[PDB]
RNA sequence: GGAACUUUACCAGAUCCGGACAGGGAUUGACAGAUUGAGUGUUCUUUCUCGAUUCCCUGAAUGGUGGUGCAUGGCCGCUUAUGGUCGGUGGAGUGAUUUGUUUGGUUGAUUCCGUCAACGGACGAGAUCCAAGCUGCCCAGUAGAAUUCAGAAUUAUUCGGAAUUCUUCUCUGCGGGAUUCCUUUGUAGCACAAGGUGAAAUUUUGGGCAACAGCAGGUCUGUGAUGCUCCUCAAUGUUCUGGGCGACACGCGCACUACAAUGUCAGUGAGAACAAGAACUACUUGAUCAAAAGAGUGGGGAAACCCCGGAAUCACAUAGACCCACUUGGGACCGAGGAUUGCAAUUAUUGGUCGCGCAACGAGGAAUGUCUCGUAGGCGCAGCUCAUCAAACUGUGCCGAUUACGUCCCU
């Protein structure tokens, strides 16, 4: 419906897409996206997503992939250190660490 | 409430299906060549067959990890209860997954298609295999369509039994002009059908 | 069927040869004999050899057959 | 005491005979009383389309075909006895279900 | 607005469903629940269990 | 591809940006009034919020049942349902090219047997796979049967509590069984005809898979398969509203219903198989102190419910009606009530009641399709499409024949 992505919902995507370090989302513009985050059960508009990941790959920040209906983005080694500028932290994502 | 059994067997159809394709896609270049899993109480192990195994799982597993977690996400596992393993092809002249790949990896580089079909051919055959055919088509040489095969050995093409002793494989190679579609059928070498052979006495 | 093939006819000689003593002029013992010396996974093609099997027996009795070689 | 209803269904035919064999001869070791194996009539499932994709020519179709088997094994002894026959390692396909019967 | 895809969230009609691999919307396999193309079907019977025998 | 909106690609209008990314108090929404098809901030007037998310110029990018199937991939159809296809070494020819791969018999078969400048091989055919028909082991508190004791009815036989046992029927994973096997004829090795054995006697029956070459065959409306193109911010992108794809006393293909007595109507009897079901399908009872279709209440489910699956052809010694006529044949067209699906039935969505039946039609010119035994023909039932609608397609069962078992006249 809109695109207008408010900042507090940008920035909750970002942390879970740093702290999880992939996202999956089915390709359907009527319908939302959730994800759990220290037991918040925030959502997303699955448009609002889908707008969100086109500019950071545009940009040359993630790695993409689709298959049967569902989108598959994972951030590379430049977007990873631009997420830590971003959310000022100093960890590695979770399937990086051990 | 629980499904019907019609029911049960079909969602645990299409389970693989997808599965399948979404790891396709993936290792497509490691040389992905077939996956398998078995349930059991504690988790639903997953176990890939590739011949670049060492590529697959990334430095610290992190491939394999980021594998993981795509799963995870799509189909809403708990938190360990998902586990996957690699195991390596015993010998890859003998998977058209995997040789398909590496005749495409030939064609997407500056490769004469003669010299590239004789390389696959003369490999499979000298890594045992049976009989082998490959077909290379479609705007090959000019603005018109055409078709290259190259037979080698003994292969059946009729029968019911064809669909295991022969494998097969496809791709569609991009090239700068239009689409090249190639195939390889490799023949493994029960016994055949119509064989019939006598037991030398004493 | 009616007219027998390559397949039956070729298999069916070595058979002669090889186990000529174990044979008579009655089809259920050789067939019994026959799927004990042989290999193969359909039983419609042992059940054939073992019939040329038989109709080689009774020619032999008779006068000598050609492409069969006792020795 | 109780009675102990286990279910295997599977899409492949050798894969449910051989884990209902290996539980028999489980079950046997266990000195339980055995009500079965059953063989429940196999449900088979049809789908049938056109092989064109475009509508052309003549009108030519296939049919795929699904088999479904079943059987059914009774025991009679309490859980912690069953909870022992049944722990291995079945294949992949095979699915056991364990029902109380009344 | 509010009236932008009013008629698609009805989410009731032959424009609803979707091929489950397609995202397509004509001659669907609704047979079992399966919600697969008739072309799509043929190319995946196999992996998903069907396999043509007669 | 059975289109009410959607599907929709077409027509008349209104929106949204779904132009990423770079270079040079932004902006997003809102009450009331007017504009408008719109109680749609679409825009205008008046204000009031939200806060760097996007806004204005360019380049670029994305999208597009937009274009060429004579630029392609893949798939499908046909040539072609036939028995075809091809190497190596050797012989012959200056060479293109030939032999093998022929001539006789036989077979559905380049299937086999003899002869031979050949000999060796390969694919196709055959073999393999699936289903039906007979049978062995295993097996049932999701299938059944027999027997004995309590009960109840008629004047031995019937009906519906407790028990024992047991696989004839049902269920099915792997096996068995048929091989020209046996006799005779015509006989000049391969085989054929009649008979026997037998559940089955000739590819046992019905299917599936099927070589080598080709078509400028179809599809860019399946696809996140694509080359090259087109348009791209009041756009061929996208959404919303309305209409069309259903329009006509015209032509053509394929179906359904009939033209009646081997029948129509009104009763009564006995009696299938394949399937599907939310985990929506369906029983019983109300409604019923009064049409049907409906409504409404309790419950039950996947060899356990629906179900002892009460199908229609069919049968009736039913001492029923009609009597050869466009008639109680036929049921097109139209009128007036009422209920149901849906956001929405005005181009009828469908079903039920009464009426119209004065609409052709009395067996069909020249031409023409399919068919050899549980077959043709006839009869219903499930699935699919599906909120509602099957004169269609894909399967299943029920009743069940006439003729030939030949030839090369037509193709
Ligand atoms: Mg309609
Ligand atoms: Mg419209
Ligand atoms: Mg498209
Ligand atoms: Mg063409
Ligand atoms: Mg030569
Ligand atoms: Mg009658
Ligand atoms: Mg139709
Ligand atoms: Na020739
Ligand atoms: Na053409
Ligand atoms: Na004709
Ligand atoms: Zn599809």
């Amino acid at each position: 419906m809109s695109t207008y992505v408010p900042k507090p919902s940008r920035d909750n995507v970002y942390r879970f897409f740093f702290t999880e370090g992939v996202i999956a989302c089915k390709k359907d513009r009527m319908g939302t996206w959730t994800g759990t985050l220290g037991g918040n059960t925030f959502t997303v508009p699955c448009i609002q997503v889908m707008q969100l990941m086109r500019s950071l790959k545009s940009r040359n920040l993630i790695k993409e992939q689709y298959a049967w209906r569902h989108y598959y983005w994972t951030l590379n080694d430049e977007g990873i250190a631009y997420m830590r500028s971003y959310l000022h932290l100093a960890p590695s994502a979770m399937p990086n660490t051990q | 409430g629980p499904l019907s059994k019609k029911r049960m067997i079909i969602r645990d159809g299409v389970f693989y299906a997808e599965l399948f394709e979404f790891l396709k896609r993936e290792l497509a270049e490691e040389g992905f060549s077939g996956v398998s899993y078995h349930v059991t109480t504690l988790r639903t192990e997953i176990v890939i067959k590739a011949t670049k195994t060492r590529e697959v799982l990334g430095v610290n597993g992190r491939r394999i990890r980021e594998l993981t977690a795509c799963i995870q996400q799509r189909f809403n596992y708990k938190e360990g209860k998902l586990q996957l393993y690699v195991e390596r092809v015993e010998v890859r002249g003998l998977s058209a997954m995997a040789q398909v790949e590496s005749l495409r990896f030939k064609l997407l580089s500056n490769l004469q298609v003669r010299r590239a079909a004789m390389g696959i051919i003369r490999y499979v055959m000298e890594s045992g295999a049976k009989g082998c055919e490959v077909t290379v088509g479609g705007k090959i040489k000019g603005q018109r369509a055409k078709s290259m095969t190259f037979r080698d050995g003994y292969m059946i093409k009729s029968g019911t039994a064809h669909k295991s002793f022969v494998d097969s494989a496809c791709r569609h190679c991009y090239m700068r002009a239009g689409c090249i579609g190639v195939k390889v059928k490799i023949m493994l070498p029960e016994p055949l059908p119509d064989v019939i052979t006598v037991i030398e006495p004493k | 069927g009616k007219i027998r093939t390559k397949t039956v006819k070729r298999a069916s000689r070595q058979v002669v040869e090889k186990y000529y003593s174990k044979l008579n002029f009655d089809f259920y013992q050789n067939k019994r004999v026959i799927m004990d010396v042989t290999i193969a996974e359909s039983k419609k093609l042992k059940n054939k050899i073992a019939g040329y099997t038989t109709h080689i027996m009774k020619r032999l009795a008779r006068g000598p057959v050609r492409g069969i070689s006792l020795k | 005491g109780q009675t102990v209803r286990l279910t295997i269904t599977s899409r492949n035919a050798k894969a449910v005979e051989s884990v209902t064999s290996q539980l028999l001869t489980r079950a046997r070791d266990e000195k339980v009383t055995i009500h079965g194996p059953v063989r429940l009539p196999t449900r088979t499932l049809k789908i049938t389309t056109r092989k064109t994709p475009c509508g052309n020519g003549t009108n030519t179709w296939d049919t795929f075909e699904l088999k479904i088997y079943k059987r059914i094994i009774d025991l009679h002894a309490p859980t912690e006895q069953v909870k022992k026959i049944t722990s291995f390692t079945m294949e992949s396909g095979v699915d056991v279900s364990i029902t109380i019967l009344d | 607005l509010d009236q932008w895809r009013s008629r698609q969230k009805i989410g009731m009609g032959k424009g609803a469903r979707c091929c489950v691999i397609c995202s397509n919307q004509k001659a669907l396999i609704r047979k079992y629940e399966l919600n697969v193309c008739r072309q799509c079907f043929r190319e995946n019977a196999e992996h998903i269990g069907f396999t043509k025998l007669r």
